């Protein structure tokens, strides 16, 4: 259990229009091999991981469309450029008064060595950091 | 929320990898 792989990264309230992970190791876990390169989860080894993320949106109002917040983790082969929706899920903030909507996700998969994992939304330009720690991204190997 | 469990333990100082992990498949197991 000591060896196994484990990550676990917060966003970076200092990027614009991006969900951007904090690569600084003062506020990254990158144990056993796991490593973020290029805004992605590499892992390590072949196996059973649990991989989870969480975003949070917040607004000051409600603009006349239904604006849809999306929240997504796909996957890209080692060996090629294909990249696959693992999870998602989609909300409605709006149906003057501000608004929070969080979007968390979660699963087990069966990852290879070299694959790549990235969360992303939709609409960086909702995103909120006042819940330092809230909005992050990881990967456990079972 | 189960969320919000996931982050709290994200931010558990007292929780090295190892411990860490552990914490968070109990969160899921339950959620």
């Amino acid at each position: 259990p000591s060896d196994k792989p484990v990550a676990h990264v917060v966003a970076n309230p200092q990027a614009e229009g991006q969900l951007q992970w904090l690569n600084r190791r003062a506020n990254a876990l990158l144990a056993n091999g796991v490593e973020l390169r290029d805004n992605q989860l590499v892992v390590p080894s072949e196996g059973l991981y649990l991989i989870y993320s969480q975003v949070l949106f917040k607004g000051q109002g409600c603009p006349s469309t239904h604006v849809l917040l999306t929240h997504t983790i796909s996957r890209i082969a080692v060996s090629y450029q294909t990249k696959v929706n693992l999870l998602s899920a989609i909300k409605s903030p709006c149906q003057a008064k501000p608004w929070y909507e969080p979007i968390y996700l979660g699963g087990v998969f069966q990852l290879e060595k070299g694959d790549r994992l990235s969360a992303e939304i939709n609409r960086p330009d909702y995103l909120d950091f006042a819940e330092s720690g809230q909005v992050y991204f990881g990967i456990i190997a079972l | 929320e189960c969320g919000w469990r996931i982050g709290e333990a994200g931010t558990d100082p007292n929780l090295n990898h190892q411990q860490f992990r552990a914490k968070i498949l109990s969160i899921w197991e339950e959620c």
